[PDB]
RNA sequence: AUAAGUGCUGAAAGCAUCUAAGCAUGAAGCCCCCCUCAAGAUGAGAUUUCCCAUUCCGCAAGGAAGUAAGAUCCCUGAAAG
RNA sequence: GGCACCUCGAUGUCGGCUCAUCGCAUCCUGGGGCUGUAGUCGGUCCCAAGGGUUGGGCUGUUCGCCCAUUAAAGCGGUACGCGAGCUGGGUUCAGAACGUCGUGAGACAGUUCGGUCCCUAUCCGUCGCGGGCGCAGGAAAUUUGAGAGGAGCUGUCCUUAG
RNA sequence: AUACGUUAAGUGGAAAAGGAUGUGGAGUUGCUUAGACAA
């Protein structure tokens, strides 16, 4: 796992925690994740720098070992820069507006499409016609975007829809 | 999605995967979407 | 000359096995032995020899592989189109007296005694059960 | 939840304030009791048990009259829980009267439908009958019981038997109008049982 | 709670990847919700209330006899048959 | 169709009627992928068996064609489900006739007109309804719900919006 | 039961052409710290 391998650096502002069952917790000044991982993987901590080990070279290890070591380097980097995901609303009359917490849909449907953040996500809409999903945790970060975008996901005879900021929606032609 | 016994590469973008223990092609072209079936 | 156990000669004892972790098909075979009595050398055929057995924790009873999701607990109303069914896991989650229950029933002997050997279970999803007044003792499965 | 027992006393019509004719059934239920509070400590589930109908005391015995001495009322003839409800609402010895409900209130009422005695296929299943003519001698049978190849008839082949004298819920009746003096609902349609019979009025549990 | 499907994050496999770990979503279908029966559920459940510890043999075991609360026979009937 | 293994001291045979029940290779409705999917329509494949799935004309018919509907007018199994449940138009006794073949008696998956469908339910099974005992005292009520059954369909119009 | 392996499909405990980065054991061979392969 050239992956797993890689050696982890924890910049100054974040501080990496490991408690019993292989529970590790990441605090920086976007906030706190804690997450739990398998038992086998050994998680090091040594000046400044995590490593991971994996105890043989079986499949399942191979593959946790790569993992275990991308998620942690997502909870340092999420706690320290955040996650931000990109929208951008295609379309005629096609707009999205903030209301306290929800995200105001209006996509060309006989009702306004109300989505609700969970906590420790942020949702802004700089223009009617982009939406910017922030956060610490990747996964979550990742979660709603899609959430959002499957509202009306891009169509192609004229790419109308929510898609990702610099997404290659693939365009058929009609007529 | 072609849900068929013979799953194979139509071009050269198409990949070959395994999800939930069934033979699969993704592509972008989603014509050459498979699944073993 | 044979010696046979009867009514008059036979004593029960009451044994508690906790079901935490254990493995459902391998509990219950043991278990099914104890309440036909195959552990006492005073074992007759013809009469229920066994102990008690409160089992505990069947909560937490443990199946290998995919089977949680793909056994099937089937049963049928004797209606046409009556077959019903429920997975181990939906078993373990809402029925999981009844699911050490059918596990131990299957794998005791059939018949007027079988059904009174069965009798002398009694499982409990959590840890606590009301036989404190019968003073059981702890049995450890052998395995 | 909301609830009362009444009796049946029988149908009539109603001319609604926009001149429409509504056919309503008249139940008289005279101020029901509060005999026994149920809960989850001592029954294992909540509910108010209600007395209605107040018996002769030579029509009661012993352990009715012990019943209801903690509620401070005669004997009741009829006796039945409601589920669902507000306990700390009710109160024992508390009296459940009709203006409990109000007019356009959406109410379900369960009774005992009236007995039909022992009756054949075609009434109590609705079945079809055979030719009347054309050299039929098969006029109000039951059909076929099944197929050969089970070697036996299946459950729920529906067959003669005795109809009817079946609890019924009829759902998402209407309150025209709530007589509190002579303790009278007026319900809009028609509800299960012979006059007279024992008719439980539950606010809407679709509602 | 799922099916097909759609994913998110994610390595095995520096990439990619809905999957291996982890996290979602998603059918008139499944389990409930709605209606009815239901403790012979012999695993015979629960709650409230009532009666109250009688007289005889028989060494006791047990049996017998009057009864209590309560119910029935019989009778008037129908909303039941 | 092949075979001739059960039944010739009899296992009634087509179609309809009555009553269904099951499979899913899905006709409709529900959810989807791909589309040579602009929209409205469709095509194709995937999941899905919960419910639903018409009245007529002709013919003994099944089938089929036709008329008019419908969201749809599914395909199969159950002794080509169901005659101790019904019918008996057809097939398949005795009468008669035509064509045809035969010297003839007669014969014909050729046709035609007419032609007896028995049974008081013992057992299991099915649908109802009682009696008994049980349920560690005897009673009167009210109940929990293991478990079981039922229900489960769908159109059109208006609005969103020309 | 013992020992050493294999299988993750309840395969075991029905079914073929064909399809497939499933996984175990062998062997051949190209390229590569004169820096491959991925990015
Ligand atoms: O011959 C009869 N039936 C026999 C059994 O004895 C059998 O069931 C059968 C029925 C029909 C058939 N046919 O149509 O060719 C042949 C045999 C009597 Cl029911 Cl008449
Ligand atoms: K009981
Ligand atoms: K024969
Ligand atoms: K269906
Ligand atoms: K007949
Ligand atoms: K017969
Ligand atoms: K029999
Ligand atoms: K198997
Ligand atoms: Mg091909
Ligand atoms: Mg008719
Ligand atoms: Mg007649
Ligand atoms: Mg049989
Ligand atoms: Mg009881
Ligand atoms: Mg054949
Ligand atoms: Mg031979
Ligand atoms: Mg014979
Ligand atoms: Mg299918
Ligand atoms: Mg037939
Ligand atoms: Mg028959
Ligand atoms: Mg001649
Ligand atoms: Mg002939
Ligand atoms: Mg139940
Ligand atoms: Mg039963
Ligand atoms: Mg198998
Ligand atoms: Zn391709």
């Amino acid at each position: 796992s050239r992956v797993g391998k890689k050696l982890l650096e924890i910049p100054s502002d974040v501080t990496v925690t490991l408690n019993d069952n292989n529970t590790v917790a990441v605090k920086g000044p976007k906030g706190e994740l804690t997450r739990t991982f398998h038992p086998d993987m050994e998680i090091k901590v040594e000046d400044n720098v995590l490593t991971v080990a994996r105890p043989s070279d079986q499949k399942e290890h191979r593959a946790l070992h790569g993992t275990t070591r991308s998620l942690l380097g997502n909870m340092v980097e999420g706690v320290s820069k955040g996650f931000e995901r990109g929208l951008e609303l295609v379309g005629v009359g096609y707009r999205a507006s903030k209301s306290g917490n929800k995200l105001v849909l209006n996509v060309g449907y006989s009702h306004p499409v109300e989505i609700v953040p969970e906590e420790g996500i942020e949702i802004e809409v700089p223009s009617q016609t982009k939406v910017v999903v922030k956060g610490t945790d990747k996964e979550r970060v990742g979660a709603i975007a899609a959430n959002i975008r499957a509202v009306r996901s891009p169509e192609p005879y004229k790419g109308k829809g929510i898609r990702y900021e610099g997404e290659v929606v693939r365009r058929k032609e009609g007529k | 999605m072609k849900v068929r016994p013979s799953v194979k590469p139509i071009c050269e973008k198409c990949k070959v995967i395994r999800r939930k223990g069934k033979v699969m092609v993704i592509c972008e072209n989603p014509k050459h979407k498979q699944k073993q079936g | 000359t044979t010696p046979m156990a009867n009514a008059s000669t036979i004593e029960r004892k009451w044994l508690v096995v906790d079901a935490a972790g254990k493995t459902l098909g391998r509990l219950s075979s043991e278990v099914a032995a104890i309440l036909r009595g195959k552990h006492k050398p005073t074992y007759t055929p013809h009469v229920d020899t066994g102990d008690h057995v409160i089992i505990i924790n069947a909560e937490k009873i443990e199946l290998t592989g995919k089977k949680l999701t793909d056994k099937i607990y089937y049963r049928h109303t004797q209606h046409p189109g009556g077959l019903k069914s429920r997975t181990a896991l939906e078993m373990r989650t809402n029925y999981p007296e009844k699911m050490l229950e059918l596990a131990i029933k299957g794998m005791l002997p059939k018949g007027s005694l079988g059904r009174q050997m069965f009798k002398k279970l009694n499982v409990y999803r959590g840890s606590e059960h009301p036989h404190e007044a019968q003073k059981p003792e702890v049995y450890e499965l052998r395995g | 939840t909301k609830g009362i027992l009444g009796r049946k006393i029988g149908m009539t019509q109603v001319f609604a304030e926009n001149g429409d004719l509504i056919p309503v059934t008249v139940i008289e239920a005279a101020p029901n009791v509060v005999l026994q509070k149920k809960t989850a400590e001592n029954d294992g589930y909540e509910a108010i048990q209600l007395g209605f109908d107040d018996k002769r005391e030579k029509l009661s015995n012993k352990p009715e009259k012990g019943h209801v001495a903690k509620a401070e009322t005669a004997p009741k003839r009829f006796v039945k829980e409601l589920r669902g409800v507000e306990m700390d609402a009710y109160e024992v010895g508390q009296e459940v009267k009709v203006e409990i409900f109000s007019a356009g209130e959406i109410v379900d009422v369960t009774g005992v439908s009236k007995g039909k005695g022992f009756q054949g296929a075609i009434k109590r299943h609705g079945q079809s009958r055979g030719p009347m003519s054309h050299g039929s001698r098969y006029h109000r049978r039951p059909g076929s019981m099944g197929p050969v190849d089970p070697n036996r008839v299946f459950k729920g082949k529906l067959l003669p038997g005795r109809m009817g004298g079946e609890q019924i819920t009829v759902q998402n009746l209407e309150i025209v109008k709530v007589d509190a003096e002579r303790n009278l609902l007026l319900i809009k349609g028609n509800v299960p049982g012979a006059k007279k019979s024992l008719i439980t009025v539950k606010s809407a549990v679709k509602s």
